[PDB]
RNA sequence: AGUCUUAAACACACCGCUCGUCACGUAACA
RNA sequence: UCUUUGCCUGGAGGUUCGUACAGUUGUAGGUAAAAGGUAUGUUAGAGACU
RNA sequence: GGUACGAAGUCGAAACAAGGUAGUUGAUGGUGAACCAGUGGCUGAACAAAAA
């Protein structure tokens, strides 16, 4: 779980093209969801470290703000009816860790199952 | 009256990693039965049972 | 919206309008010009018109 | 030493060497690079890299390729899709011979010669991808960075915008393996200048370099170094209008050098390869070989006839008849479909140039429509007849089994390659291999259809679920993305008000099942166990 | 002789790559061809004093003389977007603070050495033009304009 | 070196270190504060005023300028000059609807919109 | 004598600034 | 970007094994500015020169 | 004995800047009041300061 929070520092760079990241089982699954939304150009497992590319548009990067909700020292859980109040009138991306794999916040409400808020992408206050 | 919507078949050539592909395939079947299995009265089962089910299975569409 | 949609390549539409920035009708393929001098040549080569899906045409 | 000396090399130039293959290290989800198809998230561009162990294009690769092509084409942001490969000195092999060996023994094992469901499932898939690239609504840029072996150029020749370079080759020798060209390869060969395709197919002459673009196969000479640069300046393509986008892409095309090996030999091929019958041209070549060699011109012609005959004598006589009959059949159609309209030689030349440049005037724009209309009809006929001869040959020709094994075993080492005897030449009607076939139950008219032909091979009952008819038809694929919200469905063109949906659930249910590798594996495995056990 | 530190890492320059120059000229030619077609078009050739090979006039239109008092990054070519329509700067490094918010296209011609060391010039320059041999712009443009 | 202003009809300085292309009849100014400073010399004390005037179009433009002057009236005019020369574009939605709420900081401050 | 460099707890700027013992008066912890 | 230990809340103040062991910032009479610092000026029995 | 506040007189020139001949600190000695002598540590340290 500790290695998951170490990906925000590397992926949050302006003047860079590719950054390394420690190899982890959970980290690989997270990158898949981000690529679908069009946030990561691509990634490759280089053995002990994973090389992840950075996407840019008109100079500025596609990622501008990263918020870590879940931490190794504690665990944030929200009911299906409570996640909607938290996440409303926004374009942000919340990573939800449900029993049936990992999915975004939009899919969590559709199934109505209780997920787990891991991190936030392109989120304001 | 209810209106069950059809669910598309999962794609076999999924580009995701093997760990995520297996989870996604299983989750598709759960959604199909979620909307076709009305739940019983709350009083049937214990309180404890309800809490575990909410965090293990999706929510039915016919309460 | 115009910023996120360009990079997000996903539905980033509002609630009131419907598909204003993403909808790009092919205005250079369907409304292509056609002259009466070359129309007779394409009648015998194209599929004959046998359909019923348009009344206001 | 001096900078102006002939044998001068800059030390800095050799220090910045890079591997072109390593440029595609990053790909889509999945750290282990083993997927048959890859994709890179770009802005206004769709990347597609074909990576495989040996460039074997099996059913697994087609399933992924069709999904990515449709997903990118429907997206309005992606104004064009680029295709490329990743193998070293290789390209898409196009259904290698290893897959065909299993389909032959299994089909010929039974006495009734009933084609299994697996055999037809794979063949029909090859036609869908071939038609999509030709009928693409957006530009399709592709480059042949590797060498092509056998019938594997269908993914570049049929593309809307084909390109080539020095590191490219063209090889097509179907007669050696005793197989009919698949993936609609006859359409390109019959559209070449003169009877060039006939000579390139029967003899299997290899071509590489600028000759490919000059012959007529390709139409561009873009360098490989251009593809990576397109991914860096793709954000400025959406600002301009649709017409202005194509103009910018023209800055990457270079000029062609003055070089051609068949400059003077083209006239000989047309003069010789002109008889409608295979047996007739045999005497023509033999007569030239015995011709009295005189002067300078006669010496070159005498040797040409003697060398070409040696190659045709080491192939399958039956295979050569099938390919020649089909290639010439579609070719003769162009001489009648276009002549009946009342077109002249001068007018046709201008229409051909419409594909090499974007029209701007009203007069120029109209000419492009004529080329698109005839091209769409020719490909449909070529593909329809190609499938008819493929199924009958596998169920009747018995010599095809030896050829498949000889080439498959010879790939590992030449020592394992053996030349089979094929079979003695025999006269044929060259009409039974192009007969229509249907599967219809009504038979109150004294066996009106009775399966394929009146007494031809029949199909398995299980093939009546996905494909109601064995003929290759065209499906009305949509051109806009779908949606679930009621507000968005009203914007889709194909949205009927009698149901509130933009698609037919019944029709789409079968489409997804067809393009499914998981379902195909179970069906293929069941057939293999039955063959091995009994 | 030299007693300083010897560098080890060699940085590569992709902006002035030999292949990249192919598209640079092709794209630049299209812009100039369309501009010259219109009537009443004037250009500006801004250089440096060290450029002796390039002749210069006495007076320069649009030049503003200011004093040291209250001169917090004053824009010299503020009024140079009325009479002119295209400026071809030869020393982007020196003319970097004035062309930050200029309302005219800047056809700067820099060198790989300055671009790598001073990337800030990329934002002010709109159309980038290569410079073979990258030594002195005074004798560089003369050869191009006197080819054959 | 003058520009007409047809409904007022009076001479106005055109250039004066200002871009003439930009219309001056479409922008607005808002006085923030007029601070005062102190300077020491060999004889006594010297005071010079200052002001911070923000100039920007109310459609898609914004800008802040700062300068100094001997008197409050002169300081205001000088401060406005810098705002014009430092005009920057914003990324605003067509629909007049933001996506997410932004937050801002410099030392103790917080400006939540 | 006029400048330059450095230091400063002063800037009504060295007639600056500031501390301690003792003497008298008013109070809370006694 | 993440794990764990320790510590502080303006400045400021206290009676006039048994005399051993352990333990301590805090229940006031009073006050509204103590203080880090970029720059200018001034002073300097502190260094240099027209 | 010691401490707070108000007013304000006498006796001294400790801190500032090397004039008190550097000056705060841990533990002692001494002196009407600035505090002073010695050892340890620190700079919150001033002046001076290399070719064959």
């Amino acid at each position: 779980m500790q290695r998951a929070c170490e990906m925000v520092v590397s992926l949050l760079r302006v003047d860079a093209l590719s950054q390394r990241c420690p190899f982890h089982v959970l980290n690989v699954q997270i990158l898949d969801l981000l690529q679908r939304e069009g946030l990561i150009r691509g990634f490759k497992v280089d053995g002990t470290k994973i090389d992840i590319l950075l996407k840019h548009y008109k100079g500025a990067p596609v990622i501008r703000n990263i918020r870590v909700v879940s931490k190794p020292s504690r665990d944030i859980w929200l009911t299906p009816h409570e996640l909607k109040f938290r996440t409303r009138f926004n374009t942000g991306l919340w990573i939800m860790q449900t029993s049936c794999g990992v999915i975004s916040h939009r899919d969590c409400l559709r199934m109505g199952i209780g997920g787990k808020m891991l991190m936030a992408i392109n989120n304001g206050y | 009256p209810p209106t069950p919507s059809p669910f598309p078949l999962p794609p076999s050539p999924s580009p995701s990693s093997p760990a995520s592909a297996a989870a996604a395939k299983a989750a598709a079947f759960a959604e199909q039965a979620a909307a076709q299995t009305p739940e019983p009265s709350v009083l049937v089962r214990s309180a404890e049972e309800w809490i575990k089910r909410d965090f293990f299975f999706p929510l039915s569409h016919q309460p | 919206r115009t910023l996120a949609n360009a990079t997000g390549q996903k539905y980033d539409l509002l609630v009131a309008p419907g598909e204003h920035w993403m909808h790009w009708p092919d205005r250079w393929f369907r409304p292509i010009s056609t002259e009466y001098a070359r129309m007779l040549e394409r009648i015998k080569k194209k599929r004959p018109p046998s359909y019923r899906r348009g009344f206001r045409a | 030493f001096f900078r102006t000396d002939p044998g001068f090399i800059d030390p800095e130039d050799v220090l910045f060497a890079e591997d072109p293959v390593r440029t595609w290290s990053h790909a889509d989800g999945g750290g282990d690079l083993a997927e048959e198809v890859l994709e890179r998230s770009n802005v206004g561009m769709g990347t597609c890299i074909l990576n495989n162990a040996s460039g074997v294009l099996n059913m697994k690769g087609l399933c992924g390729l069709f999904r990515k092509l449709r997903d990118l084409e429907v997206n309005p942001l992606k104004r064009f899709v680029v295709l490329t490969s990743r193998h070293r000195h290789f390209f898409s092999t196009g259904f290698d011979l290893k897959e065909l060996l299993f389909l032959a023994e299994l089909t010929q094992k039974s006495t009734e010669k009933t084609i299994p469901l697996v055999a037809l499932w794979q063949l029909r898939n090859l036609c869908d991808v071939a038609y999509l690239v030709h009928n693409y609504t957006k530009p399709l840029i592709v480059l042949m960075n590797g060498a092509t072996a056998g019938s594997g150029a269908s993914l570049c020749c049929l593309a809307n915008r084909s390109a080539a370079y020095h590191s490219s080759s063209f090889t097509c020798d179907p007669t050696a393996y005793g197989w009919i060209p698949d993936s609609g390869m006859s359409f390109v060969l019959a559209n070449l200048r003169g009877s060039l395709g006939v000579f390139l197919a029967l003899t299997g002459h290899t071509l590489s370099g600028p000759d490919l673009i000059w012959s007529g196969l390709c139409k561009h000479w873009i360098s490989p170094e251009a593809l990576p640069f397109l991914e860096l300046t793709a954000e400025k393509q959406l600002e301009v209008s649709e017409r202005e986008a194509a103009v910018l892409l023209e800055e990457h095309f270079l000029d062609a050098p003055d070089a051609y090996s068949l400059d003077d030999w083209e006239e000989v091929i047309h003069e010789h390869f002109d008889a409608p019958t295979v047996a007739e041209v045999r005497a023509r070549l033999k007569a030239t070989a015995s011709r009295q060699s005189t002067s300078v011109e006669g010496q070159l012609h005498a040797a040409w006839a003697r060398a070409v005959l040696d190659r045709l004598a080491r192939r399958s006589p039956l295979a050569a008849d099938v390919t020649f009959a089909l290639i010439r059949t579609v070719q003769q159609l162009k001489k009648q479909i276009i002549q009946d309209a009342g077109i002249f030689r001068s007018e046709w030349h201008k229409i051909r140039r419409t594909g090499l440049s974007v029209p701007f005037t009203l007069q120029g724009d109209c000419r492009k429509q004529i080329l698109e209309a005839v091209e769409d009809r020719l490909v449909q006929e070529a593909l329809q007849l190609e499938l008819r001869a493929a199924l009958r040959l596998l169920a009747w020709s018995t010599d095809t089994i030896d050829g498949l094994r000889s080439e498959c075993a010879g790939r590992l080492n030449p020592e394992y390659a053996y030349r089979p005897q094929w079979k003695q030449s025999q006269r044929f009607h060259k009409e039974s291999y192009l007969t229509p076939l249907q599967d219809f139950f009504p038979t109150i008219s004294s066996s009106r259809d009775a399966a394929s032909h009146r007494a031809g091979p029949h199909i398995s009952p299980s093939c009546a679920y996905f494909f109601p008819t064995p003929e290759f038809t065209v499906t009305p694929r949509t051109f806009f993305p779908l949606s679930a919200h009621p507000l968005i469905r009203r914007i889709h063109p194909d949205f009927d008000e009698e149901t509130g949906n933009d698609h037919n659930p019944y029709a789409m249910h079968k489409l997804q099942m067809q393009w499914n590798h998981s379902l195909f594996i179970q069906e293929r495995m069941q057939a293999l166990r039955h063959f091995r056990n009994v | 002789m030299n007693f300083n530190r010897i560098p080890t890492r060699l940085s590569t320059h992709y902006v002035c790559d030999p292949y990249t120059t192919l598209m640079h000229y092709r794209r630049t030619f299209k812009f100039l061809q369309a501009l010259k077609a219109k009537p009443n078009c004037r250009a500006l050739c801004l250089g440096n004093k060290n450029q002796v090979n390039i002749s210069w006039p006495k007076h320069f239109d649009g030049l503003t003389v200011v004093t040291s008092a209250v001169a917090a990054q004053s824009s010299i070519l503020s009024s140079a977007s009325v009479y002119y329509s295209l400026i071809i700067c030869l020393d982007p490094v020196l003319f970097a603070k004035h062309l930050y918010r200029i309302n005219v296209p800047v056809l700067g011609v820099c060198t790989p050495r300055e671009i790598h060391e001073h990337p800030e010039i990329l934002k002010v320059i709109d159309y980038l033009l290569p410079a073979p041999c990258s030594r002195t712009d005074a004798a560089l443009r003369q050869l191009l304009q006197r080819e054959f | 070196q003058t520009v007409y202003d047809a409904e007022k009809g009076m001479f106005v300085r055109e250039r004066e270190g200002v871009d003439p292309l930009i219309k001056l009849h479409e922008l607005r100014q808002t006085l923030l504060s007029v601070s005062r400073m102190m300077s020491m010399n060999k004889q006594g004390r010297v005071y010079y005023f200052r002001a911070i005037v923000a100039v920007g179009n109310g459609r898609g433009l914004f800008g802040i300028g700062i300068a100094f002057g001997p008197s409050p009236k002169e300081a205001r005019s000088n401060a406005a000059l810098a705002a014009i020369q430092n005009l920057d574009h914003i990324d605003f939605d067509v629909g007049r609807t933001l996506t997410t709420p932004v937050h801002g900081s410099e030392y103790s401050a917080h400006v939540k919109i």
